[PDB]
RNA sequence: UGCUGAAAGCAUCUAAGCACGAAACUUGCCCCGAGAUGAGUUCUCCCUGACCCUUUAAGGGUCCUGAAGGAACGUUGAAGA
RNA sequence: UGUAACGGGGCUAAACCAUGCACCGAAGCUGCGGCAGCGACGCUUAUGCGUUGUUGGGUAGGGGAGCGUUCUGUAAGCCUG
RNA sequence: GUGAAGAGGGAAACAACCCAGACCGCCAGCUAAGGUCCCAAAGUCAUGGUUAAGUGGGAAACGAUGUGGGAAGGCCCAGAC
RNA sequence: CCCGGCGAGGGGAGUGAAAAAGAACCUGAAACCGUGUACGUACAAGCAGUGGGAGCACGCUUAGGCGUGUGACUGCGUACC
């Protein structure tokens, strides 16, 4: 239910939650995505840029 | 200060015209259930009490691809264990949308719990742009 | 202000809540110790560049104010199933939260 | 039961493709059927005067020469548990 | 005597094998409370509070401890129409 | 290997039989073997083959112009099918 | 005084502190029942559940997460000795 707002729209853009996490968890500062990422079901129009961060390395 | 989603009855029913009919069917008939619970609408109540409405289009083109389709019997024997028996195979039965080869939910909510009242909500007609027996507000 | 606190309370991430934590090993019913344990509390979660994450520490701190967890709340099961019959046994523990978020 | 014809210039219903086929499975055959509440409908037919209470789409509640009508209405009966 | 060998349903690769890799994930060791035994410490000492080690399922046995419908007493003593 | 006066997460639901493993709580983390598209709650992942049969949860005494990988060999363009 | 069957029982009167002391005489619960405030509700499985909670007869709050139980959804499980 929580992690749906980190796949339900991202899978289309290709950003599939567990294969995007072997990407995320290369950074030793980001680990606690498991619940707190729930902000995505209403922060949408500004959450939509958090993928751009490192896209030319992370992608 | 609760995180769960009661009731919800029903918020998200996704009025999608299942162009998947035949062409890739055995890849998404297996997922009609995980649709009516999830993979997009998983955002709400991804296990309990909800409702759903895809927009059906055809029936007898189940596709299914393999030696199965021409000796796999369907049985029911609905009375006193039936006695005398029934054996018409999956492409020869699929010639009618009926009770076991058309719904997929019969295979996927299999005891009846979660499924116990919203049985016909998908319409269970078939017939394309000759007969749209479904929704009048704009489908998808 | 936003608890950056985790230890057995990490739901408390919110500005208020009011959300529970532990009641620790020692003196935990004196109201306050008046100092603040943290300063890396948030940045993005209150400014015009949002992220769900702790990239800064915006000059606000969290007070040490354990409160008054005194009146012994509901906790305690027993034991049966085969002859595993106990009806006392259950040494006490509980949860609490911080006094009032003045910031 | 063979058709053209190869696998393997042979031989050949089969391998691609063809065509019929019998208590059989299928079928508006016999016989009840959504009482299959998945709860869909056709056809033929029938009822449209005035208002009230507020926690309002929830209603709950009135008051129309009384209309054609209905089970009791007197014996019963063809079914009479 | 209803097809009844993954629980289903048989998925032409989702698979089988081989190389990578991230989530799920009993009670399972972690957050962090609480603490019955047997030991070791700071020291106290009638003896104990916390630290530190081993570790906390418990019908045959020995150890060791809690409370009562009231009888026999604390007690013309304090309590009650 | 601690079995019932042990209760149920192993290996199929063969409470005993692998063996250390549950006191007691959480809207707090997750360890192993099973898997991991599913009724089921995470990649239709990236990097390398084989298989094109429904193979996979039915083998033994044999067979067999269906093919697959490897390395040595036999006949051969003064002409081996 | 009143009522019916020139009856039973009641409804007030009243000796009474009392008729929950009324002559089927004990200041008084246990097996089972009659009408009601609300339910779940004539598609039922699986010791009739504690959960996790949606809003319902009702009763608080200048709003403030509740003081109430049949228990839509369904999760867990087989309470014995």
């Amino acid at each position: 239910l929580w992690i749906a707002r980190i796949n339900a729209a991202a899978r289309q853009n290709g950003i599939s939650y567990s294969k995007f996490i072997n990407g995320l968890k290369k950074a030793s500062v980001e680990i606690d995505r498991k619940i707190l990422a729930d902000i995505a079901v209403f922060d949408k129009v500004a959450f939509t840029a958090l993928v751009e961060k490192a896209k030319a390395a992370l992608a | 200060m609760k995180t769960f989603t009661a009731k919800p009855e029903t918020v998200k029913r996704d009025w999608y015209v299942v162009d998947a009919t035949g062409k890739t069917l055995g890849r998404l008939a297996t997922e009609l259930a995980r649709r009516l619970r999830g993979k997009h609408k998983a955002e709400y109540t991804p296990h309990v009490d909800t409702g759903d409405y895809i927009i059906v289009l055809n029936a007898d083109k189940v596709a299914v691809t393999g030696n199965k389709r021409t000796d796999k019997v369907y049985y029911h024997h609905t009375g006193h264990i039936g006695g005398i028996k029934q054996a018409t195979f999956e492409e020869m039965i699929a010639r009618r949308p009926e009770r076991v080869i058309e719904i997929a939910v019969k295979g996927m909510l299999p005891k009846g719990p979660l499924g116990r009242a919203m049985f016909r909500k998908l319409k269970v007609y078939a017939g394309n742009e000759h007969n749209h027996a479904a929704q009048q507000p704009q489908v998808l | 202000m936003y608890a950056v606190f985790q230890s057995g309370g990490k739901q408390h991430r919110v500005s208020e809540g009011q959300t529970v934590r532990l009641e620790k090993l020692d003196i935990a019913t004196g109201e306050t110790v008046e100092f603040a344990e943290v300063l890396m509390i948030a940045n993005g979660e209150e400014v015009k560049i949002g992220v769900p994450f702790v990239d800064g520490g915006v000059i606000k701190a969290e007070v040490v104010a354990h409160g008054r967890g005194e009146k012994v709340k509901i906790v305690k099961f027993r034991r049966r199933k085969h002859y595993r019959k106990q009806q006392g046994h259950r040494q006490w523990f509980t949860d609490v939260k911080i006094t009032g978020i003045s910031a």
